[PDB]
């Protein structure tokens, strides 16, 4: 894996 | 077709099994041929008579056209003229002979067809043998080059002999001179052309002093890429120990030799015991169908059903397959006597095969 | 994945090491130290390879 | 330019026939250093030499449940379920369980062509075989010794294919 990168909760209230 | 100008000719001016080869015709007309005797004894009259009339008194022929065409074809296959020029020059030579003909001319013509046949064969084998012209050019160039190197001499002359061997051992390679230089093409219509004069001029200064300096890439830029190609082309030649090792030139040669080696090598490497015959399967399916039909629409007993099936068989096939049919009938008989469920299943289900041990 | 033109690219910073790789380490340190008031990271090219 | 560090030649593919069309020097990737001094000019020449070394070398050296065809299929030989066959009496209604016979169905499904081909080249093999070729000393021989493959209008057997017939 990792040979893939481009090499160079929301609810109601949760403030 | 064929390169032998005699053969590649004689296909053009010749019949097929005429009286040009009198012996074969005379053998076939009497009885002598063994492949198919009595063939000639039963042809129509005219034909027979005509051959015979031809056979006893042969008819003379004029071979001028054959010989002239042979020599013309020899010229064509030897790049003396273009094929259109061949069509023209055939008539040209024919007129030339016809307006000066004599027995001496015919004799010289036979001599000439022999000579051109030999010439074509020699040209082909020489073209596949090594192309002496390249060798001559290379020797001239080497005479132009000096034979003395102040720093190191054994490696230089060893390399020179290696180059000589390379140009000799691979035909189709070209050595020549176009401008004030000599070159080396590895093949006609081929890439990889090495400026031999420039390569030698550059390499003159690297023969006997690059051994101690091979470890540091301080002088490695002195090798012009053309000379690098020149060295690469001689990797298969100049085997180990020919050029003193631990030398930059020697190191490159050894590396290239090892590489090419692994490659060619790798490349040449590259990359229920009894079951029934269709006829017996047909017989089995017929037996199943007949026994099932009798047992289901006539209500007869299984033994009588088996008996009734047997008789209604084609006598030729029944006699031909007497053992297998007999064994199958006995097996089905004892199965129906012992295990009715198994018998009914095996007589009613297609895709059934006799179990091993029935053999 | 084109070894033929890889060197001709890496020299023009088309594909290759990143900006903070090929630079002299001293220059990278200097750029980090004076990033706030005299920018330098915009001067140099930084390649991205899919 | 220089007969020692030459810009490489890049082949052109003809998809349709499978042969390789004429090639040419690469003309889309040249570097314009005409505004540089000897330092960078030597550096660029060295880079092109490195590229040529990479090309030459590369070219020369580097040349139950069978998968079925992407969706595996199971395989059964004695899976025969409906043992009845319609004789004069029976009357078999709708039926059918599709099962691949081991030898007949599968082998008949995976046989190759009757006789192998002899012609052009596909795309992948063309990419693997026709790398850009570096021509070192261009056209240095006598007439007839030049690489004729480069001219697209040149036919191998009949030389110099006259365009427009």
């Amino acid at each position: 894996f990792a040979s893939l990168a481009p090499r160079h909760t929301s609810n109601m209230s949760g403030g | 077709t064929d390169p032998a100008v005699r053969a590649a000719l004689q296909s053009q001016p010749s019949g097929l099994n005429s009286t040009d080869d009198w012996r074969q015709v005379m053998d076939r007309i009497m009885s002598l041929t063994a492949r198919n005797p009595d063939a000639f004894r039963q042809q129509p009259q005219a034909n027979r008579l005509s051959a015979i009339l031809e056979a006893v008194v042969p008819a003379r022929a004029n071979p001028t056209h054959e010989k002239v065409l042979a020599i013309v074809n020899a010229l064509a296959e030897n790049r003396a003229i273009r094929p259109d020029e061949a069509g023209l020059v055939y008539d040209a030579l024919l007129q030339r002979v016809a307006r000066y003909n004599s027995g001496n001319v015919q004799t010289n013509l036979d001599r000439l067809v022999g000579d051109v046949r030999e010439a074509v064969a020699q040209r082909e084998r020489a073209q596949q043998q090594g192309n002496l012209g390249s060798m001559v050019a290379l020797n001239a160039f080497l005479s132009t080059q000096p034979a003395n190197v102040p720093r190191g001499q054994e490696d230089y002359t060893n390399f020179v002999s290696a180059l000589r061997l390379m140009v000799t051992e691979t035909p189709q390679s070209e050595v020549y001179q176009s401008g004030p230089d000599y070159f080396f093409q590895t093949s006609r219509q081929g890439l990889q052309t090495v400026n031999l004069s420039q390569a030698f001029k550059n390499l003159q200064g690297l023969w006997g002093v690059r051994a101690p300096t091979g470890d540091r890439a301080t002088v490695s830029s002195l090798l012009t890429p053309n000379s690098r190609l020149l060295l690469l082309l001689i990797a298969p030649f100049t085997d180990s120990g020919s050029v003193s090792r631990d030398t930059y030139l020697g190191h490159l040669l050894t590396l290239y030799r090892e590489a090419i080696g692994q490659a060619h090598v790798d490349e040449h490497t590259f990359q229920s015991l009894h079951s029934l015959n269709s006829e017996e399967e047909r017989i089995l399916r017929y037996v199943q169908q007949s026994v099932s039909l009798n047992l289901m629409r006539d209500g007869v007993t299984p033994s009588v059903a088996l008996d009734m099936t047997a008789r209604n068989m084609e006598p030729g096939m029944y006699a031909s397959n007497r053992p297998f049919i007999n064994r199958l009938m006995d097996y089905l008989h004892r199965a129906a006597a012992v295990n009715p469920e198994y018998f009914t299943n095996a007589i009613l289900n297609p895709h059934w095969l006799p179990p091993p041990g029935f053999y | 994945a084109t070894p033929s033109m890889m060197p001709q690219w890496s020299y023009m910073h088309i594909s290759g090491q990143d900006a903070s790789e090929y630079l002299s380490p001293g220059l990278v340190q200097f750029a980090r130290a004076t990033e706030t008031y005299f920018s330098l990271n915009n001067k140099f090219r930084n390649p991205t390879v899919a | 330019m220089s007969k020692e560090i030459p810009t490489p030649y890049m082949w052109s593919y003809q998809p349709q026939m499978g042969l390789a069309a004429g090639a040419a020097q690469d003309y889309s990737t040249r570097i314009n250093y005409m505004s540089a001094g000897p330092h960078m000019i030597s550096r660029v020449n060295g880079i092109r030499a490195h590229r040529n070394r990479i090309l030459l070398e590369q070219a020369a050296i580097t040349t139950l449940t069978i998968r079925g065809r992407g969706i595996q299929l199971n395989d059964e030989s004695v899976s025969s379920s409906l043992g009845l066959r319609p004789d004069g009496t029976f009357q078999i209604g709708g039926a059918g369980r599709p099962s691949f016979t081991p030898r007949q169905a599968i082998l008949t499904l995976q046989t190759s062509s009757s006789e192998p081909r002899s012609g052009g080249i596909g795309t992948l093999q063309f990419i693997e075989e026709f790398v850009p070729s570096v021509y070192f000393n261009p056209f240095s021989g006598p007439p007839g010794h030049y690489p004729d493959q480069f001219i697209p209008n040149f036919d191998a057997v009949k030389d110099s294919a006259d365009g427009y017939d």
